[PDB]
């Protein structure tokens, strides 16, 4: 659709046509006529007296398309003058010919919630991540690959705080009014483009966290020797480095081709696909390794409350794979409207941003090996 | 020091009864399990039955089950096994036993050769 | 008959227990009970010494109180700098199954074994500057439990074969074996003119051997179950004891029988090392319960707490200087205490 | 991702706001 | 045998009964004087100070 | 300087700690195994036959040395005795003149005409009361007991058990290593010998082991009950508080001589375990191809011997694998995997807090 900066370039561009128009256009030379003005929203032409000067509507409007033919009035009475209107300095003018004919409070509705979700999830992991790093009991590789995917939640959520501050920055009266009058702008700058590019990597690199604990867990439940030093050294290269190498692929190609808005618009969905369909390989090798590692959990339940056991397994392996993404994943964007966008939109916004508070308590708060270390450094501080 | 002292095993005939007593001293009698295990000529050392520290948990060897009874004095400091009906099996010397380490709940080497926390064993002879 | 050899056998325990009730006219307790306690102890963890792979069963002290060589069942004796935490030699062992290591007086050998059988002997001298095995001590039949150098050409043994053995190095045999005890020999604790050691063994008791004569002097019962430390007292003429019945108790030489029993009724679990500080007024204990107690020795109270460790404290040692405690322990770690 | 769809929807429909804003300041008499 | 092995326990309790034992007051009083005499010397029982502690 | 020390300090100990790393890799790629089980248990063959695959079984010839000896000095003793014992057959059969004529033969092949001279030999009563003055002459210690096994040494799948290498002196190493690998993944066995019975200090080394195998013989019942002693001491290795996390692999060794005795009437299991008579055969019992129902219920049985001990005090966090077996099965090296595969899985399922 349509930018301030197209409808005040327009306009400038209307503005122009009309200045020099004026002076170009000829006198009537007769009596009691009006004088051609452009009124900051038309250009009128001089008018004979005691007629209905009729312009046409606009074309810089930008609800043009949809007026092809219009006409905006203003009263050249017979006396040499244009019509005042009833108590009013500025001439009658007629404007309901030219005008256009919820979704901003299911937006907010949106953004209380995932705003609540990710200050209580970055409040949750900064204490979750203090604690494994506080007892040198919970150093291992598994809590290393945990305080990883830890430092990846935490920074998606500064992300989308930022992304949020940065949309009412780009979208500030101040800011109109800049581009209104055309001085640079918040959304002219590579400042503005890379806050939502990092949002774009904090986003990726979170998701391939989230593959690096199910590949992990899946060549724990392999059963065959891995080096511990190259593999993890490799883990922390898959989980920080292959979404640079498709991310910054994805920034230039806005760059070159679509640097309007700040990036924070798709409008070529190729474009789009470059951050998506990186993204959902991993939603969906995260499913695949998830069904195996619950058929792990099915077989060893078989040899030794079979169904609740069962059951809390699978909830709590469910925001370490972040497997609740494999439910909207496919209803693809482009394809996502009415109130399908909100409830694809709802559950992956909502659930993403708790998912950093459920990994916090599931695998810190209420981890037994976890609720050992306090309980005997409480056994140590009953010897002061 | 600790000293187990077996007493209460003479000539009984088949089908008859005998009640064993093992006088313990020098240790606290009630941390320990205590057990009876013995020795047939020409065997080597089987266990018989054994008693947790309450006096709840008893088990038996097979076959002298529904036949030995097996208690504890806590307070006497003693150890009773009443053996009836008593067969030409049942012909050997008979050990009281102390588990090695108190509070445990598993009781190793009670059969063992050279074993030092039990008695000099009572003959008893069928 | 055997039938009189037991009751004979009785009659001589009868007076050996009414000659130590006659000797004893006032318990430990009466002679030091109005001295001064020392207070509550408070050690704190100086040092942590990482990279043994699997749980440590023993420690010695060098006698310069900095250098300790460590036994862990990975495979590994190292030698450490306890200033610097500085690894000086990690030697691969032949069996992985060591449970007892020692330090030489001279700073030139250490020794280690365990389930192989075998004292191994190894070279930390050596004139290209690796280490290497300089002799395997073989003869017992049963797993070695303790070792402590005499010299350079001598070191006594305890065995689960219930024996100890003094060896001479340079041959390789024994020349002395250390009989009477009835089960496996846990420990052994040189005397500090090194004429005497005292073993505990898994017969709850104690004995007193002669070195250079091969005889066991006297016998010290008292404990309820298996005996898995001892230590003299610094000046020879006492010692403690580490047991399974969770208690300690200090025996003296000359009056032949038990001074004191250092126990808590809260305490459950049995003693796996025991080693006095350099005045011998503290009786540190090693535990099950991962902690390590520091005893009043003439009081008999628990003075203080050494706790950090997370699994088993296998062995436990104090400097010849007296300035620092290490501690080694299930968990892989060894720490060093002031 | 759902992060880029709401971002990318939040910047379409506010982008569209501003402009009628920029028309009726013109309309005020600007 | 069994006979070989009693009778040697016989022999090791007469060799251990025929020994010098002196009081229990007088042995806990020689325990007593050693760790007086010696208490100055323990880094243990009275803390040095934070700088010949080389474990700083 | 006092730096210039603490730089060759420091490189020394860089130079180790690189050494380690590289130890560590070996050490936790390699799973460790204590091989456990009554002396008669079958367990030794268990060895011999996972070692041709990929010490104990070599010393055979010492044993036979043995039972020779012993029989040889009896019949020549028996001249020496003042009242010289008549043999029960007055005639030697051969079997008497055999034995002399085998006196210093250097290397004997110790054929079977040589065994059934002396099997012969030994059940005649006459060489029987030769053996109560035995004490009266020089003789081996361990002349009676191989003499009642000579029906067992004459297989020649014979390898001895750890109460045979314990009756002979031939035992010198306290643990006997096997290496071996399975799907290029290694295994560490340590069996025990020359070691005492007392095992409870000794057993507290295998704390961190991979899994104890627990070798039985299921066909020990009617040492009175051999079945029993197994039974009390995997109740002690199971409630021990320092191998309360290690898992135990349990292999019952005499499936085929458990099975020839049950159908024999060579059983009677029900006398030294009275709750057989009421012992019914389990639902999900999956017996093996033309096996008799006498056999799986005496078979099942001796597992929920173990199992009514293993499934107290469990409580998830180690675990009994019972698997019937013969001593030379090939499948047994792959039981043990699949059991180490699960023990490890089931590991890293409790540190996820999934299991």
């Amino acid at each position: 659709t349509v930018s301030l900066w197209e409808t005040v370039q327009k306009w400038r561009e209307y503005r122009r046509q009309c200045q020099r128009s004026l002076t170009e256009d000829p006198p009537p030379a007769t009596d009691l006529f009006c004088n051609r003005t452009f009124d900051e929203y038309a250009c009128w032409p001089d008018g004979e007296p005691g007629s209905f000067v009729n312009v046409s509507c606009p074309w810089y409007l930008p609800w043009a398309s949809s007026v092809p033919q219009g006409h905006v009035y203003r009263f050249c009475t017979a006396e040499g003058l244009w019509l005042q209107k009833d108590n009013s300095s500025l001439p009658w003018r007629d404007l309901s010919e030219c005008e256009e004919s919820s979704p901003e409070e299911q937006l907010l509705f949106l953004y209380i919630i995932y705003t609540v979700g990710y200050a209580l999830s970055f409040s949750a992991l900064v204490i979750a991540s203090a604690i494994l790093l506080g007892f040198r009991h919970l150093h291992c590789t598994r809590n290393y690959i945990h305080l990883n995917l830890f430092a990846s939640f935490i920074l998606r959520a500064l992300s989308v705080f930022i992304k949020d501050a940065a949309l009412k920055w780009m979208y500030s009266t101040a800011a109109q009014q800049h581009q209104w009058d055309g001085l640079l702008s918040y959304q002219d700058s590579l400042s503005c483009r890379l806050v939502f590019l990092l949002m774009q990597y904090c986003v990726a690199a979170n998701y391939y966290w989230l593959l690096v604990e199910g590949v992990y867990l899946y060549t724990l439940l392999a059963f065959s020797v891995f080096s511990e030093q190259w593999i993890f050294r490799l883990y922390v290269s898959i989980g920080w480095g292959v979404p640079l190498l498709f991310v910054v692929p994805w920034g230039i190609v806005k760059y070159l081709y679509e640097d309007e808005g700040c990036w924070t618009r798709n409008s070529n969905m190729n474009y789009w696909l470059i951050i998506r369909l990186p993204i959902l390989f991993a939603i969906g090798v995260n499913f695949l390794i998830f069904v195996r590692v619950i058929c792990i959990v099915v077989s060893k339940l078989k040899a030794n409350d079979i169904k609740c056991r069962l059951a809390k397994s699978t909830l709590t392996l469910i925001p370490l794979l972040g497997t609740h993404e494999v439910i909207f994943a496919f209803v693809m964007d482009e394809h996502a409207r009415g109130t399908l966008r909100f409830i694809k939109l709802f559950t992956e916004l909502s659930f993403t941003s708790f998912q950093g508070l459920m990994v916090a308590i599931l695998y810190c708060f209420v981890n037994n090996e976890v609720q050992l270390e306090f309980r005997k450094s409480w056994e140590r501080w009953r010897l002061e | 020091q600790v000293q187990l002292q077996e007493s209460g095993g003479g000539l009984v005939q088949p089908g008859g009864s005998l009640r064993l007593s093992c006088a313990a001293s020098g240790f606290t009698f009630s941390n320990y399990k205590m057990n009876w295990v013995r020795q047939a000529p020409g065997k080597g050392l089987e266990w018989v039955s054994d008693i947790s520290q309450s006096g709840a948990s008893i088990s038996y060897t097979g076959s002298v089950k529904g036949r030995f009874t097996i208690s504890r004095d806590n307070a006497k400091n003693t150890l009773y096994l009443q053996m009836n009906s008593l067969k030409p099996e049942d012909t050997a010397v008979y050990y009281c036993a102390r588990c090695p380490a108190p509070f445990t709940r598993d009781c190793f080497d009670v059969t063992s050769t050279t074993y030092a926390y039990r008695g000099q064993g009572t003959q008893v002879t069928v | 008959e055997l039938d009189q050899l037991r009751q004979e056998a009785e009659q001589l325990k009868n007076q050996i227990r009414d000659a130590r009730k006659a000797c004893a006219d006032a318990t430990l307790s009466q002679i030091t009970n109005n001295i001064d306690p020392v207070g509550r102890i408070q050690m704190r963890t100086r040092r942590t010494l990482r990279g043994h792979l699997a749980k440590i069963y023993a420690m010695h002290w060098g006698t310069d109180s900095r250098l300790l060589v460590s036994a862990s069942q990975d495979g590994k004796l190292i030698i450490w700098d306890s200033y610097t935490t500085n690894k000086v030699h990690a030697i691969p062992l032949r069996s992985s199954w060591v449970m007892t290591c020692a330090y030489a007086p001279s700073g030139n050998y250490v020794a280690c074994g365990g389930l192989d059988n075998i004292c191994s002997i190894y070279n930390l001298k050596t004139r290209e500057g690796n280490v290497r095995v300089s002799r395997e001590l073989a003869g017992h039949t049963g797993y070695l439990s303790c070792c402590r150098f005499l010299d350079d050409n001598q070191i006594v043994t305890s065995s689960g074969d219930t024996t100890c053995a003094l060896w001479d190095i340079e041959t390789g045999q024994q020349t002395t074996t250390f009989t009477g005890h009835t089960g496996d020999v846990m420990s052994l604790s040189l005397a500090p003119d090194t004429r005497l050691f005292v073993s505990g063994a898994c017969d709850a008791s104690a004995k007193l051997w002669d070195v250079r004569e091969g005889m066991c002097r006297q016998t010290f019962t008292g404990h309820e179950s298996d005996i898995n430390a001892i230590c003299f007292f610094p000046n020879g003429n006492a010692f403690a004891t580490g047991s399974d019945d969770a208690t300690c108790r200090l025996f003296d030489l000359r009056a032949d029988q038990e001074l004191m029993t250092y126990s808590h009724d809260n305490i459950i679990c049995g003693i796996t090392s025991v080693s006095f500080s350099k005045s011998g007024r503290l009786l540190l204990a090693g535990y099950d319960d991962f902690n390590c107690n520091v005893w009043d020795a003439l009081k008999a109270d628990r003075a203080g707490v050494l706790a950090g460790h997370d699994n088993r404290v296998s062995c436990l040692g104090v400097t010849d200087d007296g300035m620092a405690v290490a501690t080694g322990s299930w968990d892989s770690f060894l720490k060093i205490w002031n | 991702h759902a992060e880029g769809t709401f971002t990318s929807d939040v910047s379409s429909y506010l982008e569209g706001q501003a402009a009628k804003e920029f028309i009726a300041w013109l309309v005020k008499g600007r | 045998a069994s006979i070989a092995q009693a009778r040697k326990l016989v022999e090791q309790l007469k060799m251990e009964a025929n020994i010098d034992r002196i009081k229990v007051s007088k042995a806990a009083a020689d325990l007593m004087a050693y760790c007086e005499a010696h208490a100055k010397e323990d880094p243990l029982l009275t803390p040095v100070p934070a700088s010949e502690n080389p474990f700083r | 300087d006092q730096r210039n020390e603490e730089k060759a300090q420091r490189e020394a100990n860089k130079k180790i700690e690189k050494q380690l790393q590289k130890d560590k890799q070996v050490y936790r790629a390699t799973h460790r195994l204590l091989l456990l089980g009554a002396g008669e248990s079958g367990k030794n063959t268990i060895v011999k036959q996972m070692r041709i695959l990929h010490e104990k079984a070599t010393k055979v010839q010492d044993i036979k040395n043995n039972l020779k000896e012993a029989i040889e000095t009896i019949v020549a003793a028996m001249s020496n005795l003042v009242p010289p014992v008549e043999l029960a057959n007055p005639e030697n059969q051969f079997r008497v003149d055999y034995i002399l004529s085998v006196m210093n033969v250097p290397d004997f092949d110790f054929p079977p005409e040589f065994y059934e001279h002396a099997k012969a030999l030994w059940e005649d009563e006459g060489v029987r009361a030769c053996y109560e003055r035995s004490n009266e002459y020089q003789l081996i210690d361990c002349a009676q007991y191989f003499l009642d096994k000579i029906d067992v040494i004459k297989q020649a799948d014979y390898v001895p058990s750890d109460q045979d290498l314990l009756r002979c002196r031939v035992l010198t190493s306290g643990i006997f290593e096997t290496k071996f690998q399975v799907d290029k993944v290694n295994f560490h066995m340590f069996d025990v010998g020359a070691q005492r019975d007392e095992r409870r200090k000794w057993i507290q080394c295998f704390n961190d082991v991979t899994a104890i195998i627990f070798v039985v013989a299921s066909s020990s019942y009617n040492q009175t009950n051999r079945l029993q002693a197994a039974l009390k001491l995997f109740d002690s290795i199971w409630n021990n508080k320092w191998l309360r996390d290690t898992s135990v692999i349990l292999f019952l060794n005499k499936q085929d001589l458990l099975a020839e005795k049950v159908l024999a009437g060579k059983s009677k299991i029900e006398d030294y375990f009275p709750e057989f008579a009421r012992y019914t055969t389990p639902e999900d019992a999956t017996p093996e191809p033309g096996e008799d129902p006498r056999v799986t219920r005496a078979k099942y049985f001796i597992r929920d011997e173990f199992l009514r001990i293993s499934t107290a005090s469990g409580d998830g966090r180690h675990y009994c694998y019972p698997h019937f077996t013969c001593a030379v099965d090939t499948e047994n090296i792959r039981r043990v995997f699949n059991d180490c595969r699960d023990i490890i899985q089931r590991m890293h399922l409790r540190q996820y807090e999934l299991l």
